């Protein structure tokens, strides 16, 4: 199990 | 099992871990160690009620499902001033709305 | 052992120095204090947030890390910025 980068984790969270 | 905690005062917040079976004195021992004020200068207090320092963090409420890495509990902090001030803690800055 | 972070409306955010070092723009960085005169409070705190969740759980099944998307855009530009 790897966490996701924060930059990533927020545009994902730009997506929903 | 873990518990993540921040604890506020005013404009401060210490970002910081303990146990569940961490006794509340425990905690007060930490913020000596960061802040330069021993247990008895300090009160504690979640849901603005004050925290027995003989109790266990969990005892206290503070839980692996309650007080977790990605979403912290929150622990009061009020300092003896002779008097002890009531509990200060300033908001962070109001997140914007969407279109 | 723990490093002061300060956001631009002048909030002090104490994190352990090792979950700070997750920032390659805080390990780049490291006295025991950075100032942030672009990052908010609300931002800086879930930055600090992410910090003891990826040390926490990574290589540990991993937790949502959760965002309002009010944040989003802000936290997004912190992190670039923080590189993490």
């Amino acid at each position: 199990n790897k966490v996701g980068s924060l930059q990533y984790l927020a545009l994902a969270a730009l997506i929903k | 099992m873990d518990v993540f905690l921040m604890i506020r005062r005013h404009k401060t917040t210490i970002f910081t871990d303990a146990k569940e079976s961490s006794t509340v004195f425990e905690l007060k021992r930490i913020v000596e160690g960061i802040l330069k004020r021993p247990p008895d200068e300090q009160r504690l207090y979640k849901d603005d009620q004050l925290l027995d320092d003989g109790k266990t963090l969990g005892e206290c409420g503070f839980t692996s499902q309650t007080a977790r890495p990605q979403a912290p509990a929150t622990v009061g902090l009020a300092f003896r001033a002779d008097t002890f001030e009531a509990l200060c803690i300033e908001p962070f800055s109001s997140p914007p709305e969407l279109p | 052992m723990y490093v002061k972070l300060i956001s631009s409306d002048g909030h002090e955010f104490i994190v352990k120095r090792e979950h700070a070092l997750t920032s390659g723009t805080i390990k780049a960085m490291l006295t025991n204090e950075v100032n942030f005169r672009e990052i908010p409070s609300h931002v800086l705190s879930k930055v600090c947030m992410y910090f003891t969740y990826k040390v926490r759980y990574t290589n540990s099944e991993i937790p949502e890390f959760p965002i309002a998307p009010e944040i989003a855009l802000e936290l997004l530009m912190a992190a670039n910025f923080l590189d993490c």
